[PDB]
């Protein structure tokens, strides 16, 4: 356990409240829908797999996209340009060496130009006012894992899996803070793999009781159950790999007995 | 955008660099003196550089007296300007100018104290500096010192992976990095600080390596080649070699002669081999070495 472990969690909790996008922004977009967003994010996951990007990169990009769309009306044919720019910026921020812009233009099947991508980068930066270091579910899970005596790789992969799935559906995850989604994912994964529950140490650390996580937990469990039937499958595929101990193949418990 | 740039009068060039150029400038309307870092965006047509992305996004989150203030950001069609508060000198030039007389111990103590405060703030805000060296530390006539140059900085809400290219200049590079560890930790910034502390005190770089292997040997020759007992796991690290010479640890009173018991104690804790055991900026601030810290003003030969 680090020396600034606590100060950092406290600060992350403070910042997550600030980089929070508008929950009801999609209803106010005249041309795009949740499904279109779902399709975009699913696509970003593939891009991330194609260029072997960190998972954190994926989460930042989604955060950039949801904040951008919370104040800028975007048309169908431009949604992907916004997401491409968001992935480019996220890569620059998180990756050791991001793919060149040309690669991002390529993965769009030349739908846009190097020029359009760089201009959208500028606009996104302006709209977000260069505040790119946002807290993600990934970051909270990381902090949470240090509070796991029985360090279990299967538990971690699965929590990561459930955290990643929440990115796909604005409804109902947009209304939950990253620390809460992480909490639910952590418990659900721990429960499914070891039968253990939200640990006392994290209750003290986060102030979240199993009770407070219930609303999100019930939703995450539902997403888990329906996971195989979902229109978007890039994440399940990704988590079949041995790198993640094939946790997307694990069967979700029937009930949570909360 | 270009309206703001018109309000600045260029005074003189402060420094160069890859990212671009830094000029001392003056706000024509307010009279405020600043440092303008100009970045050309047509020298790669790769968009905004990753370094700017990070320095800007991380720096605007760090507001502390011992961290350089980013006042503004102006993004034109092909140019990116970062506006910083202005400080009279950087630690490297000052150390250079203090060669004959040396920097008074009270001022050295004051500077370390302030540097640890700035660093503690960075770390408690999940930011790793990663490039602490005399050149990146700014000082003014009042006796304050501030961390600057956050181009290589990184948020570690999620572990930061090691990169061959993006690394501290050799002389201040932590041993874990030289031995090829997987992830960075706050410990690498503390190590750099210890090296600077020693350099200020003795008037000579502590570990002036010529190469990576030579850097490691310089460190081993002074602090002793580390073993499993001193640093659990060291022999298993990627670049560790069982053929490494086995040097004995040099007596600290001979490495930094002008230092007293407290100074020697603090320095050795900052240079502890095991990164998990290396003292933190926070705990260093509580060390009895700073029992009598004050805030002297330097003799700046401007
Ligand atoms: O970097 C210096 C010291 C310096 C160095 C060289 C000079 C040459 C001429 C005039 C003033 C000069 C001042 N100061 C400074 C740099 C900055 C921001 C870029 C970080 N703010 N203040």
């Amino acid at each position: 356990v680090p020396d600034y472990h606590e100060d950092i969690h406290t600060y992350l909790r403070e910042m997550e409240v600030k980089c929070k996008p508008k929950v009801g922004y999609m209803k106010k977009q005249p041309d795009i829908t949740n499904s279109m967003r779902a399709i975009l994010v699913d696509w970003l996951v593939e891009v991330g797999e194609e260029y072997k990007l960190q998972n954190e990169t994926l989460h930042l990009a989604v955060n950039y996209i949801d904040r951008f769309l919370s104040s800028m009306s975007v048309l169908r044919g431009k949604l992907q340009l916004v997401g491409t720019a968001a992935m480019l910026l996220a890569s620059k921020f998180e990756e050791i060496y991001p793919p060149e812009v040309a690669e991002f233009v390529y993965i769009t099947d030349d739908t846009y130009t190097k020029k359009q991508v760089l201009r959208m980068e500028h606009l996104v930066l302006k709209v977000l006012t260069f505040d790119l270091a946002a807290p993600t579910v990934n970051q909270f899970l990381t902090q949470y894992f240090l509070h796991q005596q029985p360090a279990n790789c299967k538990v971690e992969s699965l929590a990561m899996f459930l955290g990643e799935l929440s990115l796909i559906d604005a409804d109902p995850y947009l209304k939950y803070l990253p620390s809460v989604i992480a909490g639910a994912a952590f418990h659900l994964a721990l429960y499914t793999v070891t039968g253990q529950s939200w640990p006392e140490s994290l209750i003290r650390k986060t102030g979240y009781t199993l009770e407070s996580l219930k609303p999100c937990l019930m939703d995450l469990h539902q997403t888990y159950l329906k996971a195989p039937q979902h229109a978007q499958q890039s994440i399940r595929e990704k988590y079949k790999n041995s790198k993640y101990h094939g946790v997307s193949l694990l069967n979700p418990p029937e009930t949570l007995n909360l | 955008p270009l309206v703001d740039m018109e309000n600045f009068q260029k005074v003189e060039k402060i420094g160069e660099g890859t990212y671009g150029v830094v000029y001392k400038a003056r706000n024509k309307l307010t009279g405020e003196v600043v440092a303008l870092k100009k970045i050309r965006l047509d020298t790669e047509t790769e968009g905004v550089p990753s370094t700017a992305i990070r320095e800007i996004s991380l720096l605007k989150e760090l507001n502390h007296p011992n961290i350089v203030k980013l006042l503004d950001v102006i993004h034109t069609e092909n140019k990116l300007y970062l506006v910083f508060e202005f400080l009279h000198q950087d630690l490297k030039k000052f150390m250079d100018a203090s060669a004959l007389t040396g920097i008074p111990l009270p001022l050295i103590k004051s500077y370390l104290f302030q540097l640890l405060q700035g660093l503690a703030f960075c770390h408690s805000h999940r930011v790793l500096h990663r490039d602490l060296k005399p050149q990146n530390l700014l000082i003014n006539t009042e006796g304050a010192i501030k961390l600057a140059d956050f181009g290589l900085a990184r948020a570690f809400g999620v572990p930061v992976r090691t990169y061959t290219h993006e690394v501290v200049t050799l002389w201040y590079r932590a041993p874990e990095i030289l031995l090829g560890c997987k992830y960075y930790s706050t410990a690498v910034d503390i190590w750099s600080l210890g090296c600077i502390f020693a350099e200020m005190v003795t008037r000579r770089a502590l570990f002036p390596g010529d190469s990576e292997i030579d850097q490691l040997f310089r460190i081993f020759r002074t602090l002793g080649t580390p073993d499993e007992v001193v640093w659990p796991g060291v022999t298993s690290m990627p670049d560790y070699k069982p053929s490494f010479p086995k040097w004995a640890r040099q007596d600290f009173s001979k490495v930094v002669p002008p230092l007293d018991e407290d100074g020697r104690s603090l320095l050795s804790q900052m240079l502890h081999y095991d990164p998990n055991k290396r003292i933190s900026a926070k705990a260093a601030l509580a060390h009895p070495f700073f029992q009598d810290v004050t805030k002297p003003v330097p003799h700046l030969r401007l």
